[PDB]
């Protein structure tokens, strides 16, 4: 369920992992937890993955129906107090959807948070799932403004890794995507952790690493 | 879990599953229900299997040190009042459902004894999730003063029909048979790729010689 | 959990509030702005509680108030303005709970400057001076001890300043960061404090 | 579970079903039916037999003295005249101690039936918890004997010969397992008499 | 519908040569207490097809209710013999009904089966149709009849032979060890002789008075009740 | 509660050689992984080994009280115990607390001795929390993973092997079940017990 | 105070080729510990390179079989094609999200093969997340059978590696692994049937399992 | 709480107790007793009672046709022949019914007596939930019946008469209140015939 | 509740905690002193929990090791005092439990520097470094990217430094004050930080 975005000088950068369980047990380990809302709009996955998926499509249908209605690009500030709306109408319900809306609209980058109980919130760095914590202790340790593009997508990587390396609900593969102007454009599709943590801690096979 | 009892001509006859369960999965396919408590007792049980093993160590030890002090044949009477009270002191929360067969100097004969406490002796009798087909079958043959070959197809009769209809139940048939003088075990009764060299990858590896 | 403070003088409206943004035991942001809500004209709506019903329940009666301005192409009094916040909250309360926590601060030609406290019962009430939160109860004996009639902006800002102290040296969560909105003068001010 | 105890003219009658044998042989002269749980009613039954056994020996005095099918069997009384036979009042009254410390947990009711030379033929009733009662015309117990009640205030009759009480209580045990649904099988019978006791099984 | 109060025992079903036969106890018990010995179990909804029960009484007779003005109605509108309708139909409405309850969450406490010839080419019964008032058997291939079991929770299947309550222990045992294929009516009658005697020695529920039911080319045919021999 | 702290045992035989294999993780509150050295099977006598899966404090709690009884019972003896004798120790040592019991379910492998010179038995059994005793003779497996080791040691066990076939197995079957469970892993070792000598290794499992 | 949701077990397995798909299922229905019939087919033929499996409530997934049966014959009729697997999917998500707070208790496994000659197998969950895998198990059996074809298939861990696969090997590695969890598992079935679906439609076959 | 019901030859008898008129008069030709809760039982009564006066006005045909103390009254028929009074099955029947519609709440066992032209004396029993079930012996309800059950089946004959009905009626009804310890009171009971109904009470 | 962090590393060990006496809504005090207890030789024990509970318990320990080595005039080993430790927390647990996480560390002769994590049900097991409290969740992570086998005192702080910050910025409870306890070279120092 680790999901992370961050705006840097170039747009912004999401990141996930992949893995999906029934409790104990993990049903799929290659799922998408990244949607094409719109032609400049993304959103993560966190919790309930039905719930998010489908209300997510179904935000997607409604942008789509006003995009064409009134001929102009919708806004994520738009996007994300539509979805917080339709998300609070269901209050009290059960539904544990937590979403990252990221994109790039006429007014700039935006980037907002979206939960279950309608909480939108608006900044720069954002990251919901079970390894939410670790992944935000390591983007803040190191994370800054104005770095070129090669070193965003390390910092993503590396930050999902960790957060999968002391995480069991969160592992697999690590998607991670960019947006700019026009678009998006995904930088690494899928990576198995495997080598990812044995060329980023354990460089040398030899022996366990303790830790 | 199935097992069933039955009283011959001067005789008993014992039978039993060889399947345990672990839930909604088989652990061992060939385990071993039948227990022997002397040279012309035996018992068969369903419950907690921990609960079933030891107390049926602690009878047999309890009624081989009686027969040695005393120098008297074991009476099967003995062993019932010993289960009935030990049970009983522990308020029935030690469930182990146990059927008792013996051939005591009063001759051969067969105890059903319950996780409460309580003891009643009867001409045949079947316990187990399987339980209720077995004693079915049981009841639709079961004739008085048989022989020992009608016995024993009688007793698979019921196991063998026991597998066949209940889930909880499966595997191989054991039968005993219980003679005032010596006994049977027939345990088997019925009974109804390879990897390259150093596919495996490996980053440790010591050698130590044992003296 | 999210600390409200209002401390309202004769010709001078300050209110106080925590800029955090809790989501289980980390902070969103440090620099929330979901917790006030300007009114059109003199009026403001401070709010605390759970982000989503205060976002809800301030954007609902804001944009009521200003389709009431602009219908009836006039200035809402401030008292009106409090007792429609206190009755839309009570009817939530009966069918759809609202857990939030408010400050009504306002200027009126009538009625000069107010305050209005509310619980989320909408055990509304007018008062000189109040608080919100469990930050409350570390402050508000502070507010009874310095203040006093004929004050002046600056005297409120030095208690609002030892009350954002005694919250960071005493108060469970330190917190540090927080915004004053001072209306005063016909003028609503924004300002940016760290203890 | 339907248990029935019946008072005739020199001798005592107590009968029983078979489902789930629920008469108990305590003493040659007294007999113990049981209703409830079967592990509580088990094992107090072997701790009174334990009792009586205990009793009867101690009270034993030093010298010399007193120079469908009906299958049945009878037991002729080893001890003539009672001398050491302990009374049957005696036994119910332990038993109900016992049942009364233990009312917490025991949950059982109990019928005695008996001959004693002090006052000739018995009926006690031990109820739930530690309740004693003695009973002159008959006592009932069990699901089963609920339905039958009235059926038997309205037969029974001062003075009942042998095959008059026989006859009663056999009709009363197969109404009660004609309409409870919880009884059945065999029916039981058991008739103590000053002499010797005779027991017999009826299959309809 | 909050729960069985006056409940059924249990109900045999298999199909043979010349049919179906189907076989249930004459009692309802009121929990411990078996307050009526004389209750007809087994209903009728055509000919050509049976409704079993075993569970609580009301909601059986609400659905024989049911079921019986189904086939009014579908008479009332009844022009060729092939317009009424087949055991299959009936078993799949029985089915849906139930699934409705379910989702409703105010089950029927019940177990239902109904068995029935679901072909019209061996008698003409169903030309000239007789609600009121009332040769040789012609074998029927196995192929032709329908039995099929409704539970609760609207689990439904089809079979050779359908048992329902406590007869799922005791007579599906004695039927899937000795049942045997175009059985003549006297075995098939032993057989269930001897499961409704298995379940009355080890059935407080069950009873001894017997009302068997055969569904044959004739139409539907209420034997006699009788005594298990024992 | 056996969430808290998963783990996961397995063993196999083959001919004239045995292996164990064990998960070395030690997490905590299920979703969070707190150490990656915390072995399983403890070597207690040269031809003896005991596999614990459960709550840590418990697995510790009871390989200290199986190492004093075997210290003790091999002092008093001057002789190395019996795979036999341990195993009956060992269940009567679970049941011994039935009522507020240890929360670990151990597996017992090694060597039965059989003298006349002298000959070696692969030995293997699994236990309950109350020590329900079942012997199998062939693979064997515990923990919160024990319905995939289960599943694949089924697939794979190819009854007697080599030592080098029955290592390639039961370490593909342990990576194999490891990889589908998320509260088990973080690298896992092996040991390959054999009269002459005996092997331990550590896989390149997967690390995350 | 009635709980409606009963497991009904079973197992259902699904295997993708370059150009084929396989998908496996038990044939018996059961209850908490005793078995209803030794028939009761899972797979369910949705269309002529498509079908579907479910496990679970029995009457449940015959309801949501029937149910897309008749939502695609309604598309057919009304659009005059057969909608692709992909549409099949879609539909089958918005059906299960439909009933979000009385879910369906059925896990689905639809298979078939695209337009463009690909073996595709979606496997969902009871409330309609769902995602395409080259290899999937439902019901009973799905922890004992799934790290056996992730081994099978995926072969992780391994240096050697062969992925030198075709229809046989494919078909008896299926048979393998349905006999392996019908000798390690109680509620899997006796009889099992193979749907096997290729460019030149589809077939079916039959294999008898252990009775226990 | 004791309701029984008797069918005799031409004719039916019902008696209940008085503790807490348990007996209703629907119609001229047809009577309920009612066991259970009070409130339910007396307004599923009412209910019933408008929904009979509804179907005995409708049935109605267009032309001419037909060219200790034991207090008593009796009532003669007005309507000769039963031309339009309603079926005691219907009414049953409909109660059947409105019982089930709302067996959640609804919690009471009623009895229905009454003539017919079509079927004669009937006597039908409407249990918990909505189940009904036509007896032709005999029918009971109530804690009291309980007791009275198997001594009934033992004295009831196929064809009796008036005065051995009402002597096994009143005898039963004493025997319940003798038991029973919720039931007492005065017994009241009513005879319904072919061509009267007639009712009375004891004090005894 | 209570953060406690732990570094070791060749021939170097930390020990981090911050300084709080939570009552209720308030801090009794801002610099707690019943977190660390030192036993006599190179030995330290750090405590989390409620108050009272690890006074109790740190007492114990300590002062039944002190009896030992005065008893038998020599030092506990390390690894023995931690396995006593475990024992004991064991033994309590089973009959009175003692909610309270451990963090034993010292240094000997025989196994050099070492640190040993304990939770509240004594699942103790050998670390190179770990964390205990809420803040936990946000420092382990950190410290996996930052620690490097041939570490230094210096660099062992500068992490701690890291930790700190990322405490203060983003964990809920806005932790401040730290005290550091560093054994190195046969000596035992005791730092104050304040972020």
């Amino acid at each position: 369920t680790t999901t992370l975005a961050f705006k840097f000088k170039d747009g912004i950068i999401v990141a996930v992992d992949s893995r999906a369980s029934m409790g104990s047990f993990i049903s799929s380990q290659n799922v998408e937890k990244i949607i094409e809302i719109n032609k400049n709009i993304l959103g993560t996955m966190a919790g309930g993955a039905a719930d998010c998926l489908y209300w997510e499509k179904y935000l997607g249908k409604i942008i789509k129906i006003y995009e064409l209605r009134n001929n102009e690009k919708i806004s994520v500030r738009a996007a994300s107090t539509i979805l917080s709306n339709i998300l609070y109408q269901y209050k009290g319900y059960g539904l544990c959807c937590g979403i990252i809306l990221s994109g790039y609209d006429h007014t700039g980058f935006n980037m907002f948070y979206v939960d279950d109980s309608g909480k939108k919130v608006e900044g720069n760095l954002f990251s919901c799932g079970s390894g939410s914590t670790y992944a935000y202790s390591i983007l803040d340790s190191a994370y800054d403004y104005n770095l070129n593009l090669d070193q965003a997508v390390e910092l993503a990587r590396n930050a999902i890794y960790h957060a999968t390396f002391r995480d069991g609900g969160s592992g697999g593969k690590v998607r991670v995507f960019h947006i700019h102007k026009n678009g998006y454009d995904k930088i690494i599709e899928g990576e198995d952790v495997f080598d990812l943590h044995y060329h980023y801690t354990n460089p040398e096979q030899k022996d366990q690493y303790v830790m | 879990t199935t097992i069933c009892g039955l009283v011959c001509q001067n005789a008993v006859i014992l039978g039993a599953d060889t399947r345990a369960t672990e839930g909604p999965i088989v652990a061992d396919k060939n385990c071993s229900k039948l227990h022997y408590i002397s040279k012309n007792i035996w018992c068969a049980g369903a419950g907690v299997a921990g609960d079933l093993e030891h107390t049926t160590l602690w009878l047999q030890h309890n009624v081989e040190l009686h027969r040695l002090n005393t120098n008297t044949q074991p009476r099967v009477s003995m062993c019932v009042s010993r289960l009935t009270q030990e049970l009983f002191k522990y308020q029935g929360y030690k469930v182990c459902a146990i059927v008792l067969g013996g051939v005591d100097v009063n001759g051969p004969q067969l105890y059903g004894i319950h996780p409460h406490g309580s003891s009643c002796l009867l001409p045949f009798t079947a316990l187990g999730s399987g339980s209720l087909n077995a004693m079915a079958v049981l009841e639709a043959k079961y004739r008085d003063n048989m022989t020992i070959e009608e016995g024993k197809n009688l007793v698979c009769e019921a196991i063998c029909a026991g597998i066949f209809n209940d889930l909880g139940s499966g595997g191989n048939v054991d039968i005993c048979v219980i003679t005032k003088d010596s006994y049977q075990h027939i345990r088997p009764y019925k009974e109804p790729t390879i990897y390259p060299k150093g596919t495996t990858p490996i980053l440790s590896e010591k050698i130590e010689y044992i003296k | 959990m999210d600390t409200l403070i209002g401390l309202r003088g004769n010709n001078f409206v300050v209110l106080a509030a925590d800029t955090y943004s809790i989501n289980s035991i980390i902070k969103l942001k440090n620099d929330d702005n979901t917790k006030f809500y300007d009114i059109h004209g003199n009026k403001c709506l401070l709010l605390g509680g759970s982000i989503g019903d205060r976002l809800q329940f301030g954007e609902f009666i804001r944009k009521n108030v200003h389709l009431y301005q602009y219908q009836n192409n006039t200035d809402m009094f401030v008292k009106s303005f409090a007792f429609f916040t206190r009755k839309n909250l009570a009817y939530y309360l009966r069918r759809n709970p609202f857990e939030v926590n408010c400050l009504i601060a306002g200027y009126d030609k009538k009625d000069g400057y107010q305050l209005y406290w509310c619980d989320y019962l909408s055990n509304m009430d007018s008062v000189n001076k109040g608080a919100h939160g469990y930050g409350a109860y570390l402050v508000s004996a502070i507010l009874d001890k310095y203040y006093h009639e004929n004050l002046t902006v600056d005297e409120a800002l030095d208690i609002f300043k030892l009350c954002f102290e005694e919250l960071k040296k005493r108060f469970l969560l330190t917190q540090i960061n927080y915004e004053l909105r001072i209306m005063y003068d016909n003028k609503v001010e924004t300002q940016y404090v760290t203890v | 579970t339907t248990i029935i105890g019946i008072i005739y003219d020199n001798g005592v009658m107590l009968a029983c079903d078979s489902r789930t044998r629920k008469i108990n042989r305590i003493n040659e002269n007294l007999y113990v039916c049981r209703s409830g749980a079967s592990a509580h009613s088990q094992k107090i039954i072997e701790i009174i037999k334990h009792y009586c056994v205990s009793m009867k020996n101690e009270n034993r005095k030093k010298g010399r003295f007193h120079e469908n099918l009906v299958t049945k069997n009878k037991y002729f009384y080893e001890d003539k005249f009672n001398d050491y036979n302990p009374l049957v009042e005696n036994v119910a009254h332990i038993t109900k101690k016992i049942i009364y410390t233990n009312n917490n947990f025991l949950s059982c009711a109990l019928i005695f039936g008996g001959y004693d030379k002090i006052k000739k033929q018995q009926l006690y009733a031990v109820n739930l918890n530690g309740s004693i009662i003695e009973k002159h015309d008959f006592a009932v117990s069990g699901s089963g004997s609920i339905y039958i009640q009235s059926y038997l205030q309205d037969k029974y009759k001062k003075f009942m010969t042998k095959k008059e009480c026989f006859n009663l209580i056999l009709n009363c045990v197969k109404y009660a397992m004609h309409n409870d649904n919880s009884s059945g099988g065999l029916i039981r019978i058991v008739n103590i008499t000053k002499s010797f006791v005779e027991e017999f099984t009826v299959v309809n | 519908t909050l729960g069985p109060v006056v409940t059924g025992t249990s109900v045999i079903a298999i199909k043979y040569k010349h049919g179906i036969m189907i076989a249930a106890d004459r009692k309802a018990s009121y929990g411990s207490y078996a307050k009526f010995q004389n209750v007809e179990r087994i209903f009728k909804i055509n000919n050509k097809t049976v409704m079993g029960f075993s569970g609580e009484l009301a909601d059986a007779q609400y659905l024989h209710e049911l079921l019986t003005r189904k086939n009014i109605n579908n008479l009332s509108e009844k022009k060729r013999k092939e317009d009424m309708y087949t055991p299959q139909h009936y078993h799949s409405y029985v089915s849906r009904v139930f699934y409705v309850r379910k989702n409703r969450i105010d089950p029927l406490f019940n177990n239902i089966i109904i068995a029935g010839i679901n072909s019209q080419k061996y008698d003409n019964n169903d030309d000239n149709v007789l609600l009121y008032t009332n040769e040789e058997y012609k074998e029927i291939h196995k192929d032709d009849l329908y039995i099929g079991f409704v539970d609760m929770h609207g689990t439904n299947f089809c079979d050779d032979y359908i048992t329902t309550g406590y007869a799922r222990y005791f007579a599906l045992t004695l039927l899937r060890d000795h049942y045997k294929d175009n059985m003549t009516e006297e075995e098939a009658r032993i057989l269930i002789n001897e499961c409704l005697r298995i379940l009355y020695f080890r059935d407080a529920t069950s009873s001894n008075f017997i009302q068997i039911v055969k569904v044959t080319s004739k139409g539907v045919e209420y034997e006699e009740p009788y005594i298990l021999p024992c | 509660i056996y969430n808290y702290n998963g783990g996961c045992v397995l063993g196999m035989s083959g001919s004239n050689c045995v292996a164990i294999a064990c998960d070395l993780r030690l997490g905590a509150n299920t979703f969070t992984t707190v150490s990656t050295k915390f072995s399983k099977i403890f070597k207690m006598n040269n031809n003896v080994y005991v596999g614990l899966s459960g709550l840590a404090t418990d697995i510790q709690t009871l390989y200290e009280i199986l190492r004093y009884r075997v210290n003790l019972y091999e002092v008093r003896q001057d002789a190395e115990m019996d795979v036999e004798c341990f195993a009956n120790m060992l269940s009567s040592i679970l049941y011994s607390n039935r009522f507020s019991p240890y929360f670990v379910n151990p597996i017992v492998v090694g060597f039965k001795l059989k003298h006349y010179k002298v000959n070696y038995e692969p030995y293997l059994t699994a236990y309950d929390l109350i020590g329900a005793k079942c012997e199998t003779r062939d693979f064997v497996v515990n923990g919160v993973t024990s319905e995939q080791l289960f599943g694949m040691c089924e697939s794979l066990y190819v009854k007697d092997q080599d030592e080098n076939g029955l290592f390639e197995t039961i370490s593909q079957c342990l990576l194999s079940a490891l990889d589908r469970d998320c509260i088990s892993g973080w690298g896992a070792e092996v040991l390959v017990l054999t009269p002459e000598k005996i092997i331990k290794k550590k896989l390149k499992a997967r690390m995350d | 105070r009635w709980y409606p949701y009963i497991d009904n077990g079973g197992t259902v397995i699904g295997l993708t080729g370059k150009d084929y798909v396989i998908l496996a299922a038990d044939t018996r229905l059961s209850l908490s510990y005793s078995i209803y019939t030794r028939f009761c087919p899972k797979i369910s033929k949705l269309t002529d390179k498509c079908i579907i499996g479910s496990s679970g409530m029995q009457s449940d997934i015959k309801t949501l079989h029937s149910l897309l049966q008749k939502k695609i014959q309604l598309f057919v009729l009304e659009h005059s094609h057969y909608p692709d697997i992909h549409v099949i999917a879609r539909l089958l998500c918005v059906i299960l999200y439909s009933r979000r707070f009385f879910p369906y208790y059925a896990f689905n496994i639809l298979a078939g093969v695209d337009e463009n000659n690909k073996g595709v197998l979606y496997n969902y969950d009871s409330v309609g997340s769902y995602c395409e895998a080259t290899h999937s198990c439902v019901g009973s059996g799905s922890q004992l059978i799934l790290p056996i074809l992730d081994n099978r298939v995926e072969q992780k861990n391994q240096l050697i590696k062969n992925t030198n696969f075709n229809l046989g090997d494919d078909i008896n590695f299926v048979k393998d692994a349905i006999t392996s969890a019908t000798e390690r598992d109680i509620y899997t079935g006796d009889k099992t049937l193979i749907y096997v679906i290729d460019k030149m439609g589809i077939n079916v076959n039959t294999l008898d399992l252990k009775q226990d």
